[PDB]
């Protein structure tokens, strides 16, 4: 009952009778050759025209085709039936099994929970990772974000967190792959299915090959599946593989939607697009969502508008850096930029808090000397400041750890380090009780015991 | 009144301007953003008692009213030279500068004493605090002037070593824990 | 012994200052790459703001 | 397959994009300069034997 | 205008302008509102011509004289962004005040080594 | 018969409107009567409705609206061939010197396609310039591009004249000099420095200088190149000098701004790399002949990352940088052996003996460069005896890189020498293999071959 009138890249304009124009976010349908193409309207231009985004390949569309108005928004399968299966942005099953026997379908556009319904939790969550749970401990039901450039470890860290908390966790889990490699999605699907945990994970995948609209709405499609388990009374884990692609897909489409560019070419509505998503991924009195989000920062510029506007939406922020990863120090967390809302004397105890702050102080004091060391050499440093440097370097190395998911790279077996066991090692290194041991005794060891043991072999 | 991140209000107003296709400016901000923050912040005023009587139609006599503003701004990478900070720094009567190097080095609160200003100055202090803070200002001033040598501290003459070691101590004295406010008597006692 | 230690002090300060001059020289060659990168980015951002703002 | 310079492909796409008056982004590259290389390099893949069977109408069995 | 009226009576008035920097910011805002294409750092294109229209009426004619004292905020102490950079062409003396001197207690806080006069 | 009419004039951009079926094709030339003289317009774009947008190859002042425009059915065409040797011409191939008409018979269009894939030479030869420093440390490929990054007061013009002389005499090739966008004073004094050395009859000059509208500075390089191509088709080996390629970039930036196209990387046109490529891809060695090119390059803001140098260096094969220092010591030519580079220096192309001889002298000089600082600070006799020998050989090598030109006789008085490559390799192997240690360094200076250094030491 409508005609196409323009096809610019990924956006399509459709003309309808004045009295039947669809509403915003309703879904239309066309026939692109043999296939059926779903459009989602973004704007109601004047005169019955409506401007839409194609959820599929836009090639092959002529003008004047006839499009049908489906009178409901995009709706996805939801609930228990969607568990252990892979789905499109449109909720269609993408593994070669049959239909999803869903009893209910939910619109992917929803309002965030009211302020009255929110809930706050001080219950610490423990992970096997030294640096994360010393510098930036995070709590059940809270948001976590791994900030880093390209190729620094923010996917390997997310797979390690999945390993350490997701298998030892009762409730279900949801994994949304937003604009990342299909290879990694296949690898993760098969690793899960081979350990029989797949029947606890729901997967959504709008990987990098797909046109902008799929990457644009796949994140919402995942949040809906998560919100369902939350409202059912359960507690959920939500892993988003790269939330930067959700805004990159908005930037790709913005100019075609006829909107004046902004700070660095970004859409004028960047902060609202980002908030309208991250405000509904929260825990509430009727259930809790625990979420880990990888956040790519373009060109390693931590001040680009997209990371800068994301920082405000996370409780614990872990900032990876290339200058550390280039030292072979994995994980490459930058201890002088990672933080957590949960690092307070009240929440984590005076001993943990004090050790974390001492480590920060030492590493910063070492940063301040790095230029005088560069120009004048290390022999000009006062004897007090040469001890600071050696302890700083020992601490730099002791934050490294082997991961079970990185055996494929280094061959060394992974390690799981309890919190009680790491604050002790750092208290020791700082207080000086290990101040007679070569630095390389600390590279890639689990606990301080293993370091004093490795020193025997040099 | 505390305005949390007037730098997010500026972004919302930029979005509204760009969607109404208004002429963009620097960093795509509209022209009249200074006029947006100015007519907001010029409401924080102290009014004389005659204005209060005229307003309340004689119900309240002989009392001044007052409204204090503490707008918060976030600078990306310490660049005070951006469209929004360079306006609000010009509109306000003062500037408390919090720095990340001090915050990391343990100096919490992380106020930079040498780059922060309050144009009201001593007029807004109890006379005990006005008396005592004069020496703190000069101690930190001489310490900031000598700081360059802190890396070559061993070479210095003891006549300046005392100034540097007094500066470091008055700097360690201004550190304070969160949610632990001091009454004016305790602050004056410690500064004495 | 005192005089020999003095001559060794001078000969050591000489090599230390030579190495420091060479390290400063090798550091200029990094600061200038960063400087050029920032110059180009500022030109591009300003000119793009003007042009894509007009009309 | 070897792409001799995917840096010069990006420059030629930047040309084609600027000649159409499309708002540029960082370093004057268009918004979709990532998608340009993404939809290209995501084709270099390895496929399981069922894909090879279904594609080739069953002429080829078991190979990948 | 008020100063010029007093001058035309044969008096020697003194004109105080409380901030040139905000005169240039008002010009920038007014120019951005009218939709003119911006210049070097967002400054209107007519920056130097507005500054000359102002400063070229402050002069000592044969009938009277207008002297002037003008405060000029230097943003971020750079001395190089177009506003102080364009005001220097008109001034006959420059008194530079430093917060470092002021912090040592010695007001007026004038820097004697950077102050100058033609 | 004229058919169009000027409809807009804005700076150097002129719009003319033709009948709907007679719209000129792009790059076609048009002409108009700008008062008492004709003016040539080059089409840049076709807008809709029979309107076409052009750029004037001349000052556009005086142009009314509605003037008739005659549509030449071909691009700008220039005279080519032997007839143009020793003349001076502007972008449109008009004799700009006052010695009258050019007596050519054939005229070529300046817009052309690069040689197809299967015309290119299926070999890789080398060009024997005849200069020791270049032939050793920065050999030229026949049909390659050579950047010349020297500054001022170092002899760029006399190096160019020596290359012209040698490539005319010791080969049978001509030369073409395109004066893109540089001072008129240098053009006039180059014309004279060449007329009084008898090389003017061996070079064809085309000049579009800083005082010209943008279109002239844009297309002058194509004029020079399309004369060099005519010389190539005769089977010759040709040499093409460009006075500054950076100004050929900047004229295109100006024009692109005039046309209103969106800016790109750091202020440049969006078509920077294609404008540079369609030029640099026409000077190649064809199965019939070859065009070699020596191009002066200016790097903005001392940045080798700026888009213009970064785009140019994609095409340069060799690179010779002149140094004020090496001149101050008195060694002429003033090439810097440590900064001059060539991607022809590989055993697989130049051979192992030449490659390792060049690498030898390079290592010797780059050690001497710091042994000399050790001397400057600690005095000579602080050195080791091995190092004193290194210094004593480095000084000799450094002297032997001088040469007397046939063009420099008017300064040195000594007769000019042309040194074959074999002789330079022999001389430097000898000086580096410990031979000739028995004669003084001033026996090598400004000599020529080593077989003349021995004779100079004989009489010293
Ligand atoms: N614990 C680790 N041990 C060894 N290598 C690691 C470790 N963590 C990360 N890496 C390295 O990180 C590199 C980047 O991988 P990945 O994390 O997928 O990049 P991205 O940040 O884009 O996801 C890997 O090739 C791997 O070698
Ligand atoms: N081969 C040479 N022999 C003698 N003198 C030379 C030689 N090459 C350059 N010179 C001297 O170097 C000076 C530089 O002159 P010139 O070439 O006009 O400067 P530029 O090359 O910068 O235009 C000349 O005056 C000339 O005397
Ligand atoms: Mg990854």
């Amino acid at each position: 009952t409508g005609k196409i009138v323009q096809v610019i890249g990924a956006v399509v304009d459709v003309e309808f009778p004045q009295d039947a124009v669809p509403r915003v976010y309703d879904a239309l349908e066309v026939q692109n050759g043999n296939e059926r193409l779903v459009l989602e309207v973004q704007q109601q231009l004047g005169g019955g025209i409506v401007r839409t985004i194609a959820m599929g390949s836009s090639d092959g569309l002529r003008r004047g085709l006839d499009v049908k108005d489906l009178e409901h928004p995009i709706e996805v399968p939801v609930g228990k039936a969607t568990l252990g299966r892979i789905m499109n942005v449109l909720g269609e099953p993408v593994d070669m099994k049959g239909e999803i026997g869903e009893e209910e379908r939910w619109a992917i556009h929803r309002a965030a929970p009211s302020y009255e319904e929110l809930s706050n939790s001080q219950e610490l969550l423990e992970t096997g990772i030294k640096v994360i749970d010393l510098m930036a401990p995070f709590a059940k039901g809270g948001k976590v974000g791994l900030f880093g450039g390209a190729g620094v470890g923010k996917t390997v860290n997310m797979m390690e967190l999945i390993r350490n908390i997701a298998i030892e966790h009762s409730g279900y889990s949801v994994f949304a792959g937003v604009g990342e490699r299909t290879r990694e999605g296949n690898d993760f699907y098969h690793e899960m299915t081979d350990s029989n945990v797949i029947d606890k994970v729901s997967l959504v995948y709008g990987q990098m090959n797909e046109p902008p609209g799929n990457r644009l709405r796949v994140a919402l499609t995942g949040l809906t599946m998560a919100e369902k388990f939350r409202d059912e009374g359960r507690d959920v884990l939500l892993f988003v593989d790269n939330i930067y692609r959700y805004t990159l897909a908005g930037t790709e489409v913005s100019a075609l939607l006829g909107r004046m560019p902004s700070a660095v070419g970004y859409q004028p509505t960047l902060a609202e697009e980002m908030g309208v998503l991250q405000e509904r991924i929260t825990s509430t009195k009727t259930g809790s969502i625990t979420s880990v989000q990888a956040v790519y920062v373009p060109a390693d510029d931590l001040t680009d508008p997209s990371p800068a506007t994301t920082f405000a939406h996370l409780d614990a922020t872990v900032v990876l850096s290339r200058q550390i990863a280039s030292l072979g120090i994995y994980p490459a967390v930058d201890p002088l930029d990672s933080t957590s809302r949960q690092l307070d004397p009240l929440v984590v105890g005076q001993e943990h808090y004090d050790t974390a702050r001492g480590v920060q102080s030492i590493l910063q004091r070492y940063q301040e000397l790095k230029d005088i060391i560069a120009i004048l050499g290390m022999d000009e440093l006062s004897e007090e400041d040469k001890l600071v440097v050696a302890r700083a370097r020992k601490i730099q190395r002791f934050l490294s750890q082997p991961f079970f998911v990185a055996e494929v790279f280094t061959g060394s077996p992974g390690k799981y380090v309890s919190l009680k066991d790491t604050i002790r090692g750092f208290k020791g290194i700082m207080e000086g009780e290990y101040d007679h041991l070569p630095e390389q005794a600390f590279y890639m060891v689990g606990s301080i015991e293993e370091a004093v043991e490795k020193a025997k072999k040099l | 009144i505390i305005y949390d991140d007037l730098s997010k209000q500026a972004v919302a107003y930029r979005q509204i301007s760009l969607l109404l296709r208004r002429p963009p400016g620097r960093e795509a901000f509209p022209g009249d953003v200074f006029y947006l923050h100015s007519r907001l912040l010029e409401r924080a005023a102290r009014v004389n008692a005659e204005y209060v009587e005229a307003f309340t139609k004689g119900e309240v006599k002989g009392k001044t009213g007052s409204l204090t503003a503490l707008p918060i701004i976030e600078t990306q990478a310490g660049d005070v030279s951006a469209f929004v900070p360079t306006n609000v720094i010009s509109i306000t009567d003062g500037q408390i500068f919090l720095e990340t190097n001090l915050f990391n080095a343990g100096i919490r609160p992380a106020v930079n004493p040498g780059i922060s200003v309050s144009r009201v100055g001593g007029a807004a202090q109890t006379k005990i605090m006005k008396k005592l803070s004069g020496g703190i200002r000069t101690a930190l001033a001489q310490y900031r002037e000598l700081a360059a040598f802190s890396q070559f501290a061993s070479d210095l003459d003891d006549a300046t070593r005392k100034q540097l070691d007094h500066g470091q101590k008055v700097t360690e004295l201004l550190k304070q824990k969160q949610y632990a406010p001091m009454s004016v008597a305790q602050q004056s006692l410690v500064l004495f | 012994g005192v005089v020999e230690n003095l001559a060794s002090e001078q000969a050591a300060r000489m090599v230390a200052m030579k190495a420091a001059t060479d390290n400063g020289g090798s550091l200029i060659k990094e600061l200038q790459l960063v400087y050029n990168k920032a110059r180009q980015a500022s030109i591009t951002q300003e000119l793009t703001e003007i042009v894509s703002g007009a009309a």
